[PDB]
């Protein structure tokens, strides 16, 4: 009862998803594949990638159209390598603004609607939940997160408490 | 350690599967192979190869930078665009996780390395594989079937009259046939030539004993089959001859020793009630006995040519056959061991602008009338395996070697493996499932055929003759006047060997089916005598006054005044039918106009119209649309318009509608949407489908029949259908959203983003205009409309809310 009652169950379709492909921001998928979800669960949603959670009294957007290798892999004279590229990963989308710092045909988006790819102003959170490795740190009072590819990860979920404003760096591999 | 210690000498033990046991321990595998016993077994691994491109700034323990020649996928990341790219650098997967720091010494870049989706052979003695023989020679039999109240168990052997058939939910009876017509009361004579597989000899009278309880079925099962093979020697496979239930190939209970590839695919869709099974039902078991034959020697032929017998995949997708020929031949020339994601390609990022071609000849020649007439028709076969003989690149020669290689092996006499695979190749080449850099390679095929039947089509024009329609599959030519079969003769067999002499091989070739007089516009317009009428614009008429029976009345006089005139003969009569016609189209169109105005029921007259899925003109005032389709078969029936459109001025002005203006001009009523290369697995074959065109009022229930491959009469299937036209609808807006951009002055391409003017003051426009993909999803949202497709009518409604 208690789950069931109080969770909401979220859901934000990427790339490999039924429907419309990797054009952003990407759409939900069809409702004759959450019909039947929804009616014995109220409390869940199907809703866009990307997507902003208003807490109240936090900010969070969430984002998983994977780009963190593309970023690696054409900078113009170089990367900036080890353990700092989450860092200058974080400190390109900040100063960039956009979710999608990178053109069209690397990135796809609708015309009109690129100001829902807006990061600014900054966000309190900022989930980046790319198939690239988990990380966590932050800039400019923002947080900034990936949960990563839990199957290749070692199983590694991420959980936040926004009242506390804080995260587990977890790893469920113990479980 | 190995089996045995004197292993450099090898034991010529031929495998019949190598098991990949990953989830046992990582890169773990269980060989099973033959002695002469019916199975022994070792516990193997082997090194798997990364790419990993890099020993220098990363390392593991092993400097294997060894024998750098393997350059294919450098080659394929030209769709990645990058260059100077030299060969490889390698090293074993150590782990599930990458260096993320990609990098490479040979030239510095960023690549796949992924490469080792299947062992194939040993690393750490391997033998010639020659005299392989890999039938085992004692097993039990096994079958899996169901409807989910009448599911179908069965195990029934030579060996023994004793068989098993036991599940059901009508819990108060039990299934009647398993005995009456499990025994067959027919043994085939083909058993006795596919026989010396088999140790007993096959025998088909049976009896049989039952259970019903959802706990005990799989349980007694797994307790009586790990019995019975000790009836046998006691390690033994399972000749499942079909796996139809539940999928019961994988997810039946553990077998402890090999599952074989035995069972047939579901051909037999069989889902209907059960009690009929007399020798219809007994040859699903007994000839499928003999199918444990047909199956294992296929295989085993198969592994002829490309050892693997009782694992390989033949029969499902099939593509191992080309797949690994092909990679073991770019070892022997060394270029790669190839990639399969589920997407196409061996390669990382790419670079849309080179997509836009996959989001994105066959001539018309339409003549209406008919000159030169004989009877008229020809057909063409295995056109792809045909294209290749004619012609990095050094994997399109050997592409060309094993297809070669493939046509070669149809024997003199009579052969079944060769046939197939030489057609797998034909619908392959078509397939989107199919891999290894599969885009590439199905444009080479598009380009270079292409220029072959442009070859065969126009090199008609030494012999007097003449083409009305041309597609890769369907061509039609005339000839001469009288005589049809010999006129046919002379020009078909000289036309079919020399084009094959000049192309190396084009000589699939047939010609018989009756068209004597034929009046052709495609099945959008025709009519002819053998009289058939096949007229889809007909079909937009309405059936109110007898509109369409009037339209048939007409042509059908036409086209039998001409004939009668040309047999007579066997030009001038054209103007005769056209004074006839200055009479009866007149008192026609009186008549009808007369009558639709005075049917009171029409609430508006282009209400009276019917609707079928091509469907997008105003039609208006039944009259004009008569005269216009009329007007426009007669204009273009004959080159003498000049009586034509003294009609059309007659008739309109009757209408009192005034020529020039709009209402008076003809449009297709069908927007006509195809389709292309639809691929049916029935018999291999692939063939161009349109989906407005059909007349959806009379086969709603039938229009997957109706949608038949050509090749035969098998179905394409709703579903898939639907899939398709969804991602169609995907790689088509992905192009509109990356499309260019072109000034409306100077007619070239906007170079760069920011600016909203040109460099001169002129304004840019579309390339890929709003209204085409209007139209487009128009069309699909009719097809969907009329044929029931809710999944693309969701996207459909969704891509149509957010619209202007």
């Amino acid at each position: 009862p208690d789950i069931h009652q109080s969770s909401r169950f979220v859901f934000v379709p990427g790339p490999e998803d039924p429907g419309f492909g990797s054009i952003l921001p990407r759409p939900p998928l069809a409702e004759s594949i959450t019909n039947e979800f929804r009616q014995r669960v109220p409390f869940s949603v199907f809703t866009t990638n990307p997507c902003r959670i208003q807490y109240c009294t936090q900010e969070i957007t969430v984002f998983r159209e994977d780009l963190v290798n593309k970023m690696c892999r054409n900078c113009v004279r170089f990367p900036s390598s080890n353990l700092a590229i989450p860092n200058h990963f974080v400190k390109t989308i900040l100063s960039q603004g956009h979710l999608t710092p990178l053109p069209l045909y690397v990135c796809p988006v609708y015309w009109a609607y690129d100001y829902a790819l807006r990061v600014y102003p900054v966000p309190d959170l900022l989930v980046i939940a790319d198939k690239y490795d988990p990380f966590t740190t932050t800039n400019t009072e923002c947080l900034c997160i990936n949960p990563g590819s839990f199957p290749r990860s070692g199983f590694s979920f991420k959980v936040f408490y926004p009242s506390n404003k804080t995260v587990e760096d977890s790893k469920l591999q113990g479980f | 350690s190995f089996l045995r210690r004197t292993a450099r000498s090898i034991l010529d033990l031929p495998w019949q599967i190598v098991q990949i046991s990953e989830t046992s321990q990582a890169g773990l595998f269980r060989l099973w192979a033959l002695v002469g016993s019916d199975l022994h077994c070792i516990r193997l691994s082997i090194p798997r190869v990364f790419y990993v491109n890099q020993r220098v700034a990363k390392a593991e323990e092993g400097a294997s930078y060894r024998k750098v020649n393997r350059v294919l996928p450098r080659s394929n990341m030209v769709y990645n665009l990058y260059e100077y790219s030299v060969p490889e650098d390698m090293y074993q997967e150590h782990i599930n996780e990458i260096n993320a720091e990609l990098s490479a010494p040979d030239i510095e870049g960023v690549y796949e390395t992924q490469v080792p989706l299947l062992f194939r052979a040993l690393v750490h003695s391997l033998a010639q594989f020659s005299y392989l023989e890999p039938g085992s020679i004692r097993h039990i039999y096994l079958y899996h079937h169901a409807q989910a109240h009448k599911a179908l168990f069965g195990i029934f052997i030579p060996s023994q009259r004793r068989a098993s058939v036991f599940v059901l939910d009508t819990v108060r009876s039990n299934q009647m046939p398993s005995l009456g017509a499990l025994y067959s009361a027919e043994h085939g004579l083909l058993l006795e030539k596919v026989g010396p597989e088999l140790l007993p000899p096959p025998k088909h009278t049976f009896e049989v004993r039952a259970e019903t309880d959802l706990k005990t079925i799989c349980r007694a099962i797994q307790r009586f089959l790990l019995a019975y093979k000790e009836e046998r020697r006691g390690p033994t496979l399972i000749a499942v001859q079909s796996s139809w239930e539940l999928k019961r190939l994988a997810s039946e209970i553990p077998v402890l020793e090999e599952f074989p590839l035995v069972p047939i695919c579901v051909a037999d869709k069989i889902n209907y009630g059960v009690l009929d099974w007399q020798r219809h039902g007994a040859r699903r078991m007994i000839r499928h006995y003999l199918n444990l034959d047909t199956c294992l020697s296929q295989a085993f032929e198969m592994s002829r040519y490309f050892h693997i017998p009782i694992g390989n995949l033949p029969e499902d997708i099939s593509t191992f056959g080309s797949d690994l020929f092909f990679a073991r031949h770019l070892q022997r020339h060394n270029h790669l061991l190839w990639l399969s994601p589920t997407a196409r390609p061996d390669l990382g990022g790419k670079e849309a602008d080179d997509n836009c071609l996959v989001m994105e000849a066959t001539v018309e020649i339409n003549s209406s009338g008919c000159y030169s007439t004989v009877c008229v028709e020809l057909d063409l076969q295995n056109l792809a395996v045909n294209t290749i003989l004619q012609s990095c690149s050094n994997t399109f020669r050997i592409l060309k070697s094993m297809v070669v290689g493939w046509v070669k092996e149809i024997t003199q006499y009579h052969n079944i493996y060769a046939d197939n695979q030489v057609m797998h190749f034909y619908r392959w080449l078509r397939s989107p499932s199919s891999l290894l850099h599969d885009p590439a390679l199905h444009r080479t095929l598009h380009n270079m055929m292409k220029k072959l039947f442009l070859q065969l089509i126009a090199e008609f024009k030494r012999l007097g003759s003449s083409v009305i329609y041309a597609n890769f599959n369907r061509i039609i030519l005339c000839t001469k006047k009288r005589r049809v079969e010999d006129a046919i003769a002379y020009v078909e067999y000289i036309t079919s060997s020399i084009h094959s002499k000049e192309t190396f091989h084009s000589l699939t070739i047939s010609f018989s089916r009756c068209w004597e007089f034929l009046l052709w516009m495609d099945p959008s317009n025709y009519g002819g005598i053998k009289l058939e009428n096949n007229w889809n614009i007909l079909q937009f008429l309405p059936q109110a006054a007898s509109c369409q029976n009037y339209f048939l009345m007409i042509v059908s006089a036409y086209i039998v005044a001409v004939y009668h005139c040309m047999k007579d003969g066997l030009t001038f009569s054209q103007d005769y039918v056209a004074n006839e016609l200055t009479q009866s189209f007149f008192t026609i169109t009186q008549k009808i106009q007369k009558k639709v105005t005075g049917s009171r029921n029409s609430t508006e007259l282009s209400e009276m119209f019917p609707v079928l899925p091509g469907s997008h003109l105003l039609l208006n005032n039944p009259a004009l649309e008569f005269i216009k389709y009329v007007c426009k078969v007669l204009s273009l029936d004959t080159n003498i318009t000049n009586q034509v459109n003294k009609l059309n001025r007659d008739l309109l002005r009757l209408v009192d509608v005034g020529e020039f203006s709009e209402e008076a001009q003809f449009r297709d009523p069908c927007r006509s949407y195809v389709l292309p290369e639809v691929i049916c697995r029935s018999c291999n074959f692939c063939r161009d489908l349109d989906l407005c065109k059909d007349s959806s009022f009379s086969e709603d229930g039938a229009v997957l029949p109706q949608w038949l491959c050509s090749n035969c009469q098998a179905p394409y299937d709703s579903s898939a259908i639907e899939m398709t036209l969804v991602e169609v609808l995907q790689k088509k807006l992905m192009a509109f959203t990356l499309q260019d951009l072109v000034c409306l002055k100077c007619r070239g391409v906007k170079e760069t983003s920011m600016p909203v003017y040109c460099s001169c003051a002129g304004d840019f426009a579309l390339t890929i205009h709003t209204q085409v993909f209007m139209e487009q999803i128009g069309i699909f949202r009719n097809i969907a409309q009329h044929y029931g497709m809710s999944y693309l009518l969701e996207t459909l409604e969704w891509l149509l809310q957010k619209n202007p």
